[PDB]
RNA sequence: CUCGA
């Protein structure tokens, strides 16, 4: 999943990265 | 000088236009352009520009 | 050996620059015959001396530009250079 | 014709629709007229269809380059509220639909009408003036279009077999009528190779010599062709009477046939030629299947084994640098030739495993656009970029934008593009104001008088002659032999003149010189025309856009001008080169020139070089200082050898180059004469825009310099 | 113009300026990108006129610390073993070390897998170097982009150019009636529409009191209530509808800090700067040609490219030398049904649809008696009507404005309202129009793949699927390969199999194309959302896999191939087309572009009083401007009698154009041009 | 090889669609047959829309109703998804009147005699206990699409709302065929033509109103000069 | 629905075989909606009659040349191909053309068995050597629209008989396009332009009756259904 | 000042 931290939609990423640092 | 002075060097060619105290016969495409005349060039020149028309004198019954 | 010309490609501009020197004499033939029966139709019905109607039939709402250039393309008409 | 709103046209002719208005009495006065147009009465619209009726308007769109960056077209009422422009008339304006703007102006007076009409109509300026190459032809889809089905397909359906056992021929259509049904059934394709017996198209000249010879072929004659049903229907739209091409439709090909309908055929069959191209051309690009996949972007099959070899190679330059042995300004130069031997072997590998009917090809190899090396920046790799300093970095980008860059690549990837883009504003400025600065020096240059009579002129290398026999073309032919008028009666070995002199050099006119043996002609020129103030028609030559002998009174200044003007935002030599030779400077190359002829005195050092020239007659020895930066040109020395570096005991002849460079127009003035200094800027120009790509005539180019001679100074009083 | 901008415009980082530089003192090395920018300054949004360069956008994880430089983070790499500890370092701090790429392939302790890695270093150097000498790394991907730049998916496959446009347009945007969310996206948009600020966050967390169209009551858990209201239909600085709706029902409970209500350009939270349209990869008739755009008609009859403009119009009564100007309804020489729409006090009322020419607010001034014309004192004198010392200044509709009223404004001094010096009444007329898509507005996409709408044709000639659903745009091949924009084409894929799902064949294990996919990927249902993030997100290998196991349709059949393509029917015809054609769903955005806007044209109209040549610009109503370069254009077709017909009876001829206006009126000839009034104020100055 | 009347036979696949095989036809014939058919259902089948509506409380749709979850557009919005067919062919008005709390639907709404609407399930609006919504919907019938009529062009006053009006009451339509290409003396096309309606009329419904069309059309060629 | 009038037809006539007809004005977009279909209804769906399959005496396994005639096999196919003929039976009939001596055979030195006619008894078909021989057996069917040669193969008899393509239907070329016509303000009303070119078995003029026929029996099978309204 | 070609 993709930005699970705010409550907002489910969307579905291609990521081989993880982020360690959010924006 | 009026096609000079509205090219490059405005000043320049002002100063030397008053002292030398030139005077510019209008006979030109960028002087007549200012000025407001039928450029001499085209339909402009006066062998076009002078034209009489006439019908032939084969002429309709009406 | 052409297709009819539609619009205003006709008269066809090739036939024009026959009966004429150049492109820019072609100009002045067409606008002062066509000033010529635009006086016409304004001074018809009020003075003498009008000046010389179209000379083919013309169109219905032709415009007088269209009416000269066919009379040139007719050879109705002369010059002076 | 164009496509201009009904909200535009209203407002434009308000005053002509608000007298209609009063005329038809849907208006009682003129001033309630006014109010009906301001506000849109339901009657204006019928109305103002009567209006515009055969009343010319000009489209503009900046930046006004050249002449036919403006045009007059027929307005059509067309709903919306945008401008409808003609696919055709795109290349002219330089025309994009991303967006652009485009005004429109309205001539009012009778002969402002006559010159739109007759001047400036789309369909009577099909050529460039620069080139005299056409403009208005298939550019983008239509080329593809008729590129489709000018194809000849072997294994396609409904071919021709021969007639082998107990079966005839297979694939023999008795009427073009009947190829058409069994292409709509379903039997034959469009790209066939058929028989087919053809009874309104002109055979080739080839061809209708053996059958008919004695006569003309006749509209109603028939004979066979071994063509597709495709090119069959591309032959029908060009005028009858022209002969049969069963040749594949290139760009090049259609641009050919279209020169040639310009010189022989009329302006209005040109016309209506190019405006059946333009409808048969988007019709079959639709049904032509160009479509761009990841499927269709095909990936280099050797990628892998080939970036591995030149990376060994780089390891290799690598470690030779490791160890000293390469000096750190040579390595990025080893390693910059490595990369581009790589990039030609990725690229190379991919034109031989792209098939042609993958669309990707088919757009670049059909002349509708694109380049080969955009498509191996697609598929196989980006190769060198260049950082904001100029040269190339001794990493290049390895992936392609198929596969897709890394982070640093991206990165170093905007150096390049960035400055790309920066530099392109600055290099349209100058380019502008050179622009400007060749349309006033020029401005008042007219053709006032028909012929000069001055039977100077210049010699023109018509053909280059080959060691072994025969002749070549020299490459300066299009742009300095063509279009030209001849002042001198070309004499071949025998007594018998090919062409007269005062004769348009036409495109059979040159190929019979050229199969007369003659390799020189004496051209009229408009350096040569003595008149007092403008030039004579007959030293001109042909107008390029008009395909005849320029009309008296042709601002042909102005149209030179813009010709050299407009394709000065490509540059690199370069564009300060050009100004180095407009603007009369001492250049930068200084090179010298041999002001006596006679024996070369070779002086050369290392400290410096001096070279000397004993006068072959009389005269004593001149001495020159040149730095050793420099070498020496090949001269044709007299052993007939072009390649003869100059040594010493060589017979140079006056004014010769001596060291490579640019010899200083200045110097070459005072030593050969005004003749020889214009020619030599005229071509010394042309090498610049020749080594871009842009073909243009040197007639333009004289007519700037004969402006430069006009003066002389004064020595005594 | 939409969230996007407003974001971007507050991190932007502008060179010009007092204390920096002037545009005229900077050269071309001032503008290029510098190796230091690397996550700091963004080396693609840029404008590309004459301020390129010179204006920045700053990177996403960019800050600045007190000092007045711009830091980045970077993941300290201890003994080549990369670290979740993480420091800001300044632009000289990043040259005293060497970093590696965010697409580094890392152990799962954290040692770098080849030794020699591909890394940064001073003076902008790139190349391998041993694990040991790693000391920093990159965040993320995206750590040099900016956050528009960080919106293209498949940014990886887009050249500079394009990608520069294709931020610098998403700007562009224009905000909807209704936003849908991209089914292609890269995950920024979330955060982007959040840190905006055009949405509505929840401060505290609670449950829902009362849910309303104007506001949004949150119940907290200590007992505390607060309301958040509704911005509805609010004019933005560029004309544009800002108009925020709720998403939340009543009684839903939501935590702190999320999306209880979105504004415009946002789907749930998301940035919607567009919709998702079926695109077709072909030419069509030559209407799209070179970059010209085919529509469907559905995107008209479905409000799905409209977009809703909403213009400000002022005017206010002062006091003149010879009494006040009043807004009265009572206008000289009216009739009752123009001023039908107005109210008691001559305005406007709320609701009323208005064309151009129409008027807003009924306003007189008086004019003396010494200042009339000698033909407007006789046509006084012969209709009778005395005491008429007031003209006609009322407000009325500008030319291509058309609309409904939906609110008004009156500031009078009379009421204890605080105007200027001078003026007694301020009225303002706020009138909305629902724009449709139309012929000739500028679309554009996310790739910089830009162009005008060409042809709307009905939506039974638009080329159809096998089951009948047409496409909604017609894109041209031709303006593909040259742009170096692939990412379009990626997209589309992508986007078809979002639109219609996939599933991948678990049995004989997970195949080889899909293994590095993440398990949530090897399933997905029809009009699924997913994020390809820059520089990293999806591979090529694992698109060509998914285009092979997309879900069929309700009939069962499978429409696209594995190649992408898909087989289409002439709707003008009927007949199929000869070829399959690259068909899918990509994300096409309304540029603020418009033909309502950019329209223009001009009869006669108002002329400037000093040179008494036309106005400048539309607003003005005035004409265009035959510049130096077209009057070369007429001299080299030798159009003598236009180019002085332009320069004379149709620009700045006092008398040639009154003169020349009546000869059309009357059916007489054009008469003869006289002498430029320029002209004559070049020897008055000169004098 | 010679002429066999063609034979149309319907087959049913839900209540709003339909296949239609036509057989025997030319071959290459089928593909043009299936589009004049399907170009004619999307654009000139009779239906019945709403032209205009009118809330009380507004009088534009740039503004909200108390206690609505929806604003008047994202309400107009909602109420261009509903389907209604209508006898009368002249103007007709429906109304609906709901106080909150709850949800409007299309079922809500009390149409006069002639019209009916059918879907009565379709979402409109969320009311709480402050929201009442108090709606006229004027319905005509037209054919195709129409957009929101001009309060200048129409008498309308202020208080009315014009809404785009899309008379068309078929939904998908499609077509297949399948050629006997058997290399022999008999060679036939079959159509196969798929019409998905909205419940407003069933697939025959329209076909029949297409047949109708290009009936009278194609009698065009048939009279003589 | 509404009532949509005025849709006219109007034929100017090239030559005596070959008109252009003009419907006017039609609705958008219904001037692409028949113009297909028209044209595909006059180019396959009108009964007429054409060569099927031919037989040459002295051809028997060769195919490449006959002797005593200038033409060889495929070039007297091609000129018999475009033989037209008309027929009042609708099973095969068989017709046979033999002409000796130097000379040249027509199409009217045929003999027609009753029932068929020969429109072109001027079309050349060979040149007759010196001392020269032809006969030559011709199957003349009905049919309508093109069939291929291929098809007709088990219409020849096991004994030098060759299939031919039968050109069927009395039409030989038909084009159409689509302009734009004003009636009142709109100018999206559509104006339908169709060139048909013909053989002398019918004139244009009842090729385009038979075609509109056909076509108003073709969607009167959708009519039949409910027979609802719909705007005239 | 900011943007469009
Ligand atoms: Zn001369």
């Amino acid at each position: 999943s993709n930005n699970s931290v705010p409550g907002a939609p489910n969307r579905v990423s291609f990521a081989k990265l993880r982020e360690p640092l959010e924006v | 000088w009026l096609s000079a002075a509205s090219f490059q060097e405005t000043t320049r060619v002002l100063t030397d236009a008053a002292i030398n105290c030139r005077s510019d016969k209008l006979n030109g495409l960028k002087e007549n352009v200012i000025i407001g005349k039928l450029i001499p060039a085209g339909t402009g020149i006066n062998r076009y520009r002078n034209i009489a028309v006439q019908p032939t004198e084969e002429a309709r019954a009406a | 050996g052409y297709d009819t010309p539609l619009g205003i490609t006709n008269p066809p501009i090739d036939e024009l620059l026959d009966r004429v020197s150049s492109k820019y004499a072609l100009v002045i033939y067409a606008a002062k015959r066509a000033r010529q029966i635009n006086d016409y139709y304004n001074q018809l019905g009020e003075g003498i001396l009008e000046y010389v109607g179209p000379l083919v039939e013309p169109g219905l709402q032709e415009k007088p530009l269209s009416i000269a250039l066919r009379e040139i393309h007719a050879d109705l008409l002369e010059h002076t250079e | 014709q164009c496509g201009l709103p009904k909200l535009m046209a209203l407002e434009l002719f308000k005053p002509f629709v608000m007298k209609r208005l009063v005329d038809l009495n849907h208006a009682q006065n003129i001033k309630s007229a006014k109010r009906m147009v301001e506000r849109q009465r339901p009657q204006v619209w019928d109305v103002l269809e009567e209006v515009i009726a055969e009343h010319p308007v000009l489209l503009n769109r900046a930046p006004t380059l050249h002449r036919l960056g403006i045009q007059a077209f027929e307005p059509m009422l067309v709903e919306g509220k945008a401008i409808q422009l003609h696919p055709l008339v795109c290349e002219a304006f330089n025309a994009d639909f991303d967006g652009d703007q485009m005004a429109v102006h309205l001539p009012l007076s009778a002969e402002a009408q006559a010159e739109a009409r007759i001047l400036m109509l789309s369909s009577n300026n099909i050529l460039s003036p620069a080139s005299g190459r056409p403009l208005a032809m298939p550019r983008l889809d239509m080329v593809t279009g008729l590129y489709y089905l000018t194809t000849e397909v072997p294994g396609d359906t409904g071919e021709y077999q021969p007639a082998s056992g107990d079966h005839p021929e297979t694939g023999v259509y008795s009427s073009p009528a009947e190829a058409i049904m069994a292409a709509d059934r379903g039997v034959l394709s469009v790209r066939a190779k058929i028989k087919v017996r053809l009874t309104q198209l002109r055979p080739p000249v080839e061809i209708e010599a053996e059958l008919f010879g004695h006569s003309g072929w006749q509209p109603g004659d028939a004979w066979m062709a071994e063509t597709t049903l495709g090119r069959v229907m591309f032959n029908e739209l060009l005028p009858l009477g022209y002969p049969f091409v069963n040749k594949q439709m290139h760009k090049k090909v259609q641009a050919a046939i279209i020169n040639d309908l310009a010189e022989r055929y009329p302006m209005i069959v040109v016309a209506q030629t190019v405006d059946k191209l333009k409808d048969a051309g988007f019709y079959w690009a639709t049904r032509s299947g160009v479509t761009v996949s990841m499927a269709d972007v095909l990936v280099p099959p050797r990628k892998k084994e080939i970036l591995d070899h030149y990376e060994e190679r780089a390891d290799k330059v690598e470690k030779q640098f490791q160890r000293g042995a390469l000096n750190h300004d040579e390595r990025n130069e080893a390693l910059v030739e490595i990369w581009k031997e790589a990039t030609d072997e990725v690229g190379q590998a991919l034109r031989e495993h792209y098939p042609d009917d993958n669309p990707i090809i088919t757009i670049v190899d059909s002349g509708a656009t694109g380049n080969f090396t955009q498509t191996r920046t697609l598929a196989g790799m980006k190769g060198l970029v260049t950082n904001p300093k100029g040269e190339f970095i001794p990493r290049p980008v390895k992936s392609s934008f198929r596969e897709g860059l890394t982070v640093l690549e991206y990165f170093i990837n905007t150096h390049g593009a960035r400055k790309g883009l920066a530099d392109t504003a600055l290099r349209t400025a100058d380019s502008g104001y050179l622009t400007r600065r060749l349309v006033d020096v020029s401005q008042d240059v007219i053709v006032r008088e028909h012929d000069c009579q001055t039977e100077r002129g210049i010699v023109v290398e018509l053909a280059e002659r080959a060691p072994d026999g025969t002749l070549i073309r020299d490459p300066y032919i299009e742009t300095s032999a063509y279009a030209r008028t001849l002042g001198t009666d070309a004499v071949d070995e025998a007594g018998n003149v090919i062409v007269e002199r005062g004769q348009d050099l036409g495109d059979p006119e040159i190929d019979a010189l050229l199969a007369a043996g003659i390799t020189q002609v004496k051209v009229r020129s408009v350096l040569t025309c003595a008149t007092s103030t403008g030039v004579c028609a007959t030293c001109y030559g042909r107008s390029m856009a008009t395909g005849k002998l320029v009309d008296i009174g042709e601002a042909v200044g102005i149209v030179a001008a813009q010709s050299i003007g407009e394709p000065g935002t490509q540059l690199t030599g370069g564009l300060p080169r050009v100004q180095e030779l407009f603007e009369a400077r001492v250049p930068r190359g200084k090179a010298p020139i041999a002001d006596v002829t006679g024996r070369v005195r070779l002086e050369d050092g290392e400290r410096f070089y001096k070279i000397t020239i004993v006068p072959d007659d009389g005269g004593e020895e001149v001495v020159y200082d040149k730095i050793s930066k420099r070498q020496r040109l090949r001269v044709f020395k007299h052993e007939d050898g072009s390649e003869r570096v100059l040594s010493d005991g060589d017979h140079v002849e006056v004014g010769q180059q001596l060291m490579e460079g640019s010899a200083d127009p200045h110097e070459v003035l005072r030593v050969q004469g005004p003749r020889e200094v214009q020619i030599h800027l005229v071509r010394e120009v042309q090498e610049v825009y020749r080594a871009q790509g842009v073909s243009i005539h040197d007639k333009h180019i004289e007519v700037i310099v004969r402006q430069m001679l006009r003066r002389v100074t004064i020595i005594d009083s | 113009n939409n969230p996007l901008s407003g974001l971007t415009h507050k991190r932007r980082l502008s060179a010009l300026g007092p204390g920096g530089l002037s545009r005229e003192r900077a050269g071309l090395e001032v503008r290029d990108v510098h190796p230091s920018h690397y996550g700091r300054m963004c080396p693609i949004e840029t404008p590309e006129g004459p301020n390129i360069g010179l204006i920045g956008s700053l990177s996403v994880y960019a800050r600045v610390n007190p000092f007045g430089f711009i830091e980045t983070p970077y993941r300290k790499v201890v003994d080549g073993v990369v670290s979740d500890e993480i420091v800001y370092l300044t632009a000289d701090e990043e040259d005293r070390h060497v970093v590696a790429q965010a697409n580094s392939p890392i152990d799962a302790d954290g040692r770098f897998v080849e030794p020699r890695v591909l890394v940064r270093r001073k003076a902008g150097e790139v190349e391998y170097v041993p694990s040991s000498e790693v000391d920093y790394m990159d965040v993320s991907p995206r750590q040099m982009v900016s956050v528009a730049t960080a919106m293209i998916p498949f940014l990886e496959h887009d050249d500079a150019n394009r990608a520069l446009m294709g931020a610098n347009m998403q700007r562009q945007a224009v905000p909807l009636v209704r936003s849908e969310a991209p089914l292609v996206g890269t995950g920024m948009e979330l955060r982007a529409a959040i840190d905006a600020g055009d949405v509505v966050v929840a401060e505290e967390s609670g449950v829902i009191e009362e849910v309303s169209a104007d506001y949004i009551t949150v119940m907290h858990d200590n007992g505390t209530r607060r309301t958040y209201r509704m911005r509805k239909f609010a004019r933005s600085n560029h004309g544009t509808c800002a108009n925020q709706c709720p998403i939340v029902d009543a009684g839903d409970r939501v935590e702190a800090g999320q999306v209880i209500a979105d504004g415009p350009c946002t789907d749930d939270g998301e940035m919607a700067l567009g919709k998702n349209l079926l695109v077709a990869i072909m030419p069509w008739e030559g209407h799209n040609y070179e970059d010209a755009i085919i529509l469907s008609n559905r995107l008209v009859e479905e409000d799905v490219l409209t977009s809703i403009h909403i213009e400000e119009h002022e005017i206010d009564a002062r006091d003149t030398k010879l009494g006040a100007e009043e807004i009265t309804r009572d206008i000289p020489n009216i009739s009752d049904e123009v001023l039908a729409d107005l109210d008691e006090r001559g305005i406007v009322r709320i609701g009323a649809e208005v064309r151009d020419g129409d008027i807003l607010v009924g306003k007189v001034t008086p004019k003396g008696e010494t200042e009339l014309t000698p033909e407007e004192r006789l046509l006084r004198a012969i209709f009778g009507e005395k005491a008429r010392e007031v003209r006609d200044t009322s407000l009325k509709v500008p030319h291509g404005e058309s609309g409904k009223v939906i609110g008004i404004r009156v500031f009078s001094r009379e009421d204890e309202d605080e105007l200027p010096a001078g003026v007694n009444e301020l009225v303002r007329v706020y009138v909305a129009q629902k724009r449709k898509i139309s012929d000739g507005d500028k679309l554009a996409g996310r790739h910089g793949n830009k162009g005008v709408i060409g042809k709307i044709l009905p939506v039974e000639d638009m080329p159809f699927l096998a089951d009948g659903t047409p496409v909604d745009i017609i894109l041209n091949t031709h303006g593909v390969p040259r742009r170096m924009n692939i990412g379009q084409i990626l997209e589309t894929h992508l986007g078809w199999c979002a639109h219609s799902g996939w599933k991948v064949d678990a049995a004989k294990g997970v195949p080889d194309w899909a293994a590095r996919l993440p398990d949530e990927l090897l399933e997905a249902q029809p009009n699924a959302i997913v994020s390809t993030p820059v520089f990293d997100g999806a591979q090529e290998a694992e698109l060509q896999g998914l285009l092979s196991c997309t879900l069929p349709n309700r009939d069962g059949d499978v429409l696209v191939d594995a190649d992408g393509k898909a087989m289409l029917f002439d709707g003008r015809s009927g007949e199929p087309f000869p070829y399959p054609v690259t068909v899918g769903y990509m994300y096409i955005m309304k540029l603020h572009h418009l033909v309502d806007d950019k329209i223009h044209a001009r009869s006669t109209g108002p002329y400037s009083m000093i040179t008494q040549q036309p106005l400048g610009g539309k607003a003005q109503f005035g004409g265009q401007r035959f510049g130096e370069m077209e009057c070369w254009a007429m001299q080299a077709y030798g159009a003598a009698y236009t180019l002085q017909e332009l320069l004379t009876i149709k620009s700045d001829d006092t008398v040639g154009r009154v003169k020349v206006y009546e000869a059309i009126v009357k059916g007489e000839n054009i008469p003869e041009p006289g002498i430029p009034e320029s002209f004559k104020v070049l020897l008055k100055e000169l004098q | 090889l010679i002429s066999q009347r063609p034979t149309l036979s319907e087959d049913v696949l839900t209540d709003n669609r339909s296949q239609f095989v036509i057989e025997p036809l030319e071959p290459g014939f089928g593909y043009t047959l299936g589009n004049s058919l399907r170009r004619t259902l999307l654009s000139s089948i009779p239906g019945a829309a709403v032209t205009s509506i009118r809330i009380d409380g507004v009088l534009h749709e740039f503004t909200t109703v108390p206690g609505v979850k929806e604003d008047v557009t994202e309400i107009i919005l909602n109420l261009k998804s509903l389907v209604v067919s209508s006898e009368e062919d002249e103007p007709v008005t429906m109304y609906l009147r709901k106080q909150g709390p709850g949800e409007v639907t299309a079922g809500d709404i009390v149409p006069p005699a002639g019209v009916t609407v059918h879907n009565p399930g379709m979402h409109i609006a969320t009311l709480n206990d402050k929201g009442k919504l108090e709606v006229e919907l004027v319905v005509e019938r037209g054919r195709g699409y129409v957009p929101a009529v001009q309060n200048r062009a129409s008498g309308a006053e202020i208080g009315r709302i014009p809404v785009d009006s899309i008379y068309s009451p078929v939904l998908k339509v499609t077509y297949k065929v399948d050629a006997t290409r058997v290399e022999q003396r008999t060679d036939f096309d079959k159509l196969i033509l798929d019409v998905e309606t909205k419940n407003s009329i069933s697939p025959r419904d329209a076909l029949a109103s297409a047949g109708k069309t290009l009936v009278e059309l194609f009698g065009l060629a048939r009279e003589l000069n």
